């Protein structure tokens, strides 16, 4: 019929839960079709969280206790399956224990690089 | 401090209040307040933002160009983002960044690597580029190894990635000064790439 | 009692039993007579170690002049000698004895000036809203808490040390 992730028509593909039309040769999940069943990522998080479990409770609240080396953007990482992908477009205007050791080593390295940039600035100042 | 602070159902805690001394328990489990379990279930049911205009010609040039060539023809591409990301800690961090901690550059570079590790499949995927990624995943599944995109992807799409992050930045509940810092290091990135036109 | 402001800064009024008929030696004062009970806490029976000098300085009954007066803090129960912090006697009437180690209610930064009379805490209802996102360069102007509208953040020791080192590494040039 159509493809929300393609902005075209293509072939017809259906789903058992939340039936939507997409390309048969290009599956919505990143897993290549080259299957017995197809489940979209919006269908997944729905059947997983949005139905009856942990609606008020934030799943991403305790996601920071085990993830390392990403702090600035973390709320957008949780809903990576809640939004369907799309084809290319452009607007016309533009056209904790081991983690504690890891952050301790990072702070140690940053202190040493601070010493190096201090040496660089007193070398270039004189 | 305060007048209502209890891990169980509150009884004006400042131990089970209003009961005898032979009922105490101090074992450790999960704690939830839930307002005394909805006031013992209502008393047992009542007793039952955009990039600056500095070097914006690149996406104009590359929007028409990816329709039939897709900026790459060799699957084992010789251009990798690893060296150009490593050079940030040796070229711009030692010169432009104020003396102190380079966390705002290194941590951001690691976060960009983590985002690029799984950004495939959801965005930045032209149709024949999607077919190329499909054949890459097909040829990478013969040895049951994870698909690591650090050696088979160029840095030309990084400019488009920092072009398409800000509108999904505001898609979630986020404070505005974090987005200001995001656009500030985006400005630093475009300052760095203003004169380094060979790699992009 | 009459309808005045009373936060946790002000101490509860002492009863008449502790103030008038509190015997002679006691006299609501530990500056007179040997008072060894003030140096021992009833929670564990151990010795109250002062913060500045790590001595309880109980002394001996044969030499009462060697004893040093100590007091318990009203917030964190931190012992403190009367000679280390400049102070003559105890604090029984008036506000609660705040040791000079906590966050002050009002500070002054002359540059006209900023007062920053704290935020005096919000109850555990929906008004207390938490959002830990950024650790470097937040400019959250305080009112933080430590974990292992009025916007507050779940800051830790690492973020505090990072922004402290960043600020004093930018400020050492001036």
């Amino acid at each position: 019929d159509f493809c929300s992730a393609c902005n075209q028509s293509g072939s017809f593909l259906c789903c058992d839960t939340c039936p939507k039309s997409f390309h048969f040769l290009c599956l919505d999940p990143p897993i290549d079709p080259n299957k017995g069943d197809w489940h979209c990522n919006e269908c997944k998080f729905k059947i997983f969280i949005n139905n009856s479990m942990a609606t008020l409770k934030k799943i991403e609240s305790n996601f920071i206790k085990q993830n390392n080396n990403v702090k600035i953007f973390a709320k957008l990482l949780f809903n990576i399956d809640s939004h369907n992908p799309k084809q290319f477009q452009l607007p016309n205007y533009i056209k904790t224990q081991i983690d504690e050791n890891s952050i301790k080593y990072d702070f140690f390295d940053k202190i040493y690089k601070s010493k190096m940039v201090q040496k660089r600035k007193l070398f270039q100042f004189q | 401090g305060g007048r209502c602070l209890a891990f169980h159902g509150p009884l004006m805690y400042e131990h089970y209040q209003g009961w005898k001394s032979s009922w105490d328990e101090w074992v450790g489990y999960d704690r939830i307040r839930a307002y005394n379990e909805e006031n013992i279930a209502m008393k047992k049911r009542l007793a039952n933002l955009q990039i600056p205009i500095k070097l914006k010609s690149v996406l104009v040039d590359d929007w028409e160009y990816v329709t039939k060539d897709k900026k790459i023809c060799r699957l084992p591409a010789d251009v990798t983002v690893e060296m150009v990301l490593n050079k940030y800690e040796h070229e711009v961090s030692q010169e432009l960044e104020s003396p102190g901690s380079q966390s705002q550059l290194s941590e951001y570079c690691a976060g960009l690597k983590l985002y690029f590790d799984k950004c495939l499949g959801n965005m930045l995927l032209y149709r024949l580029e999607r077919l190329q990624y499909d054949e890459l995943l097909k040829k990478s599944s013969k040895d049951q190894k994870p698909l690591v995109p650090i050696r088979i992807y160029g840095a030309i799409h990084l400019l488009r990635l920092i072009s398409v992050l800000p509108e999904l930045i505001s898609s979630t509940t986020m404070d505005l000064q974090s987005c200001q810092l995001l656009i500030k290091q985006t400005e630093d990135f475009l300052v760095w790439l203003l004169m380094h036109v060979d790699e992009y | 009692s009459r309808g005045q402001y009373s936060d946790e800064n002000d101490k509860i009024p002492l009863t008449d039993r502790q103030l008038f008929n509190t015997s002679y030696g006691q006299s609501i004062t530990k500056l007179d007579s040997y008072n060894p009970d003030t140096h021992i806490d009833s929670n564990s029976g151990k010795f109250l170690i002062c913060y500045k000098c790590n001595q309880t300085r109980l002394g001996s009954w044969s030499h009462p002049e060697n004893s040093r007066l100590i007091m318990t803090c009203d917030y964190c129960q931190t012992p403190w000698h009367l000679d280390c912090v400049p102070r003559a006697s105890f604090k029984n009437l008036g506000s609660k004895w705040k040791c000079p180690l906590h966050s002050p209610t009002k500070v002054y930064k002359k540059i006209n000036y900023k007062v920053w009379k704290k935020q005096r805490l919000i109850n555990k209802k929906n008004q207390l809203y938490y959002e830990p996102l950024q650790k470097i360069g937040y400019q959250n102007n305080g009112n933080i808490q430590i974990i292992p509208d009025f916007k507050i953040t779940q800051i830790d020791e690492n973020s505090i040390k990072y922004d402290f080192f960043d600020k004093i590494y930018k400020s050492k040039m001036v």
